[PDB]
């Protein structure tokens, strides 16, 4: 018929073999092409995440151009996207409120086995998410049941005792198709290069479809993913001062962490929604939600100059438990709207999120000896201390509200600009200092020009703010107001052939208004309860340029490859975010063979980022350090044979040239090192 | 930042 392979999300991914993407409405919450869309967006189509075994999310930030992997802990990473670090996700457009990672739980970690697509939007997204922070926003997105039948069943097994296999199975149950259904789970038990650190995974999912024409699918299911991992390590992997010494040399797998340390993040969520066809050409769909992020972590490990010379180094034991529930109503109108001339569109909609996150800590150990044996060579085995009673408990609840209107008005068959905004007002309502804005305007203005029939530009004002945490407070006493920043964009874009190749380069300035930057002079602390400690906010600036292109290059060439050059700092001062490299160079690419041995593809990428550098505190000395981590060339080739009409045959190796890297230096004083060499091979479905 | 208490 009208082909209709697309939806209201935006046409999948699950087929079209080409790595760039079709439409997506994660901007305006209406359908778009890229080049239809003024924002910077760049996102990772499933072909893609297919090729190089990119099996959980970690796997797609690596291999998104743009963005950049830090780590913190064995099992928390962070993502840098243009000088700040990126903290919204958006799961089938709906935000999550797992805000906070020092007790982070879920985010950092999803196995892809059930997404069809992760879209990360680059700049400003308050316009569809509420408060959040300057950057990106990804938003992963769920596979939706196929019309007529299709699945599969994939197993696999990487290096250091990675094994892992999926399952996906959809279709229709029921002759007419009033119904169709999918499910799909997929479990991974691996170690690592590193000592004792064992992770296993396991994730099921479940949805389904209920047609009835204009009273359109009212379409639910439930997810579930749980992260046990055993032998985790905190915060770095290794102190990077000895006990005063100098600097500490260790090998590419030590491990702070206790044999026992794990930080357990487990998340299920259910989720129900109908949307419905009115006749006017329009179209309105109503979505509830209810989420819930734990977090199990009893963590262990050693840290702080400790190499200590008669070999031995005591140790920083801690238990942190929480869940946070959260519901979400989430409604929405869009459709053709006539002013005059012309019709335009509008996408007039409202929402609603209830949270509430509760929870303990455990830091005041009872009966507990934290030293230990020797340093050098250690598998990091301690007693698992008795965790006394609670040592600071949580009882926060969030209210965010908000409504939005978006125009896509245009005053010419090629210019169409963007005026509309988004309001809100935040409560949470908690056991601290209660804390709440409201009325706050987040605007989105923007406007395309189509130039030659290939080109078009763009330029754009997004917005986007944040409640700060009471942990933030001025000379005086008073929580300095939410984080809040603008990603000025002004850009061109260019497909070729319907869409099969996409390409697009703008400049993005962001400018950051009350960054919370710690307060110093501040130790002569006079009196007022805002005493011990206190901050202050200060402006920070934004600017670069970014390049990426992405589609069928070819005949049954694929690529996706980006540059990007940054650079940020503070009101007249230093370079922020030194760690996140000025510049970087992303390039993933697969070619299918031609007759001959067409039953074969083969492909590979690069990655490569300039000298990264940080500043420590050597306490033993007092002396400040400088840090910096060279160069990064990263090569990852990969292959896969499709020895039968159903039962592929692959395998991809990581890190060719096994570069022994930095992954982190000036975390708390640390370090992680960098996943040498990997290896894992493959096998496709049916029997 | 994010609050609280590693070694302090
Ligand atoms: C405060 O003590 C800090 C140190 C800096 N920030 C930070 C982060 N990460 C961020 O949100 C900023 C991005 C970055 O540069 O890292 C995470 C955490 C997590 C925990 O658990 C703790 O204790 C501190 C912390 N901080």
């Amino acid at each position: 018929a009208t082909m209709i392979t697309s939806n209201q999300l935006g046409t999948i991914t699950e087929d079209s073999g080409s790595y760039t993407p079709g439409t997506i409405a994660t901007a305006t919450r209406l359908v778009l092409t890229p080049r239809e869309t003024p924002q910077s967006i760049t996102v990772v189509t499933r072909q893609n995440m297919d090729d190089f075994g990119l099996n959980n999310i970690d796997d797609v930030m690596r291999h998104t151009p743009g963005i950049t992997v830090s780590a913190y802990d064995t099992d928390r990473n962070n993502y840098y996207a243009r000088g700040f670090s990126i903290n919204n996700f958006q799961y089938d457009g709906i935000p999550s409120t797992a805000r906070n990672v020092g007790y982070s739980a879920g985010n950092t970690l999803s196995d892809m086995a059930i997404y069809d697509r992760v879209e990360v939007l680059k700049g400003a997204t308050g316009l569809l998410t509420g408060a959040g922070s300057l950057g990106a926003t990804i938003n992963l997105i769920r596979k939706k049941p196929t019309h007529e039948f299709k699945g599969h069943v994939e197993l696999g097994a990487g290096s250091w005792d990675n094994y892992r296999s999926e399952l996906d199975v959809s279709g229709p149950l029921t002759e007419s198709g009033n119904v169709r259904g999918r499910a799909v789970a997929a479990y991974q038990d691996k170690h690592s290069f590193m000592d004792h650190y064992e992770r296993k995974t396991s994730v099921y999912y479940g949805i389904l479809e209920f047609d009835l024409n204009p009273d359109t699918m009212l379409t639910v299911g439930a997810d579930y993913q749980d992260n046990d991992p055993k032998g985790s390590g905190w915060s770095g992997s290794f102190p990077l001062f000895d006990s005063q010494g100098n600097r500490n040399d260790v090998s590419r797998s030590f491990n702070n962490g206790a044999k026992w340390s794990s930080w357990e993040q487990y998340t299920r969520t259910v989720f129900a929604n109908l949307e419905h066809n009115f006749a006017n050409g329009w179209v309105g769909k109503v979505q509830l939600d209810h989420k819930i992020n734990g977090y199990h972590a009893p963590l262990g490990a050693i840290m702080g100059d400790w190499p200590a010379p008669d070999n031995s180094a005591k140790i920083v034991a801690q238990k942190y438990t929480g869940e946070t529930k959260s519901n979400s109503l989430d409604i929405y109108l869009t459709g053709p709207f006539q002013f005059l001339g012309r019709e335009h569109e509008l996408v007039v909609g409202t929402s609603a999120s209830f949270s509430h996150w509760e929870g303990k800590s455990y830091w005041n150990l009872r009966n507990y000896d934290n030293t230990t044996d020797d340093f050098i060579n250690w598998d990091g085995d301690i007693g698992k201390p008795d965790w006394g009673t609670p040592s600071q408990y949580i009882d926060d609840k969030t209210r965010q509200l908000g409504s939005y209107m978006t125009a896509r008005f245009n005053v010419t068959d090629d210019l169409n600009l963007f005026l509309g905004g988004r309001v809100v007002d935040y409560r949470v309502t908690g056991l601290n200092p209660t804390i709440r804005e409201s009325g706050r305007f987040i605007p989105y203005v923007g406007a395309v020009y189509d130039l030659n029939d290939t080109y078009s530009v763009y330029a754009s004002y997004t917005d986007i703010f944040m409640p700060q945490d009471s942990w933030y407070r001025d000379s005086s006493n008073k929580l300095l107001e939410p984080d809040e920043g603008q990603n000025y964009e002004i850009g061109i874009k260019g497909e070729y052939l319907d869409g099969r190749l996409n390409t697009s380069l703008a400049y993005f300035e962001i400018h950051e208004e009350n960054r919370a930057e710690e307060d110093a002079l501040y130790n002569s602390k006079p009196t007022n309860p805002a005493i011990t400690y206190a901050y202050k906010g200060i402006k920070a600036k934004t600017k670069g340029y970014e390049a990426e292109i992405s589609g069928e290059l070819a005949p049954g060439w694929q690529v996706q490859a980006g540059y990007t050059h940054k650079i940020i700092r503070d009101d007249s001062g230093k370079k922020v975010s030194t760690w996140e490299p000025q510049d970087q160079l992303s390039l993933y690419t697969s070619y299918k063979f031609k007759g001959a041995l067409d039953k074969l593809t083969v492909g590979g990428g690069a990655r490569w980022q300039g000298k990264s550098w940080q500043m420590v505190y050597n306490n033993p000395r007092s002396r400040w350090e400088k840090f910096s981590q060279e160069d990064y060339w990263l090569v990852d080739l990969m292959a896969r044979y499709q020895i039968t009409d159903k039962l592929s045959a692959s395998v991809n190796v990581n890190n060719v040239f096994d570069k022994t890297y930095y992954t982190n230096i000036g975390f708390y004083t640390s370090a992680s090192y960098g996943d040498p060499r990997n290896l894992m091979f493959s096998t496709r479905w049916d029997f | 930042x994010r609050x609280k208490k590693k070694t302090t």
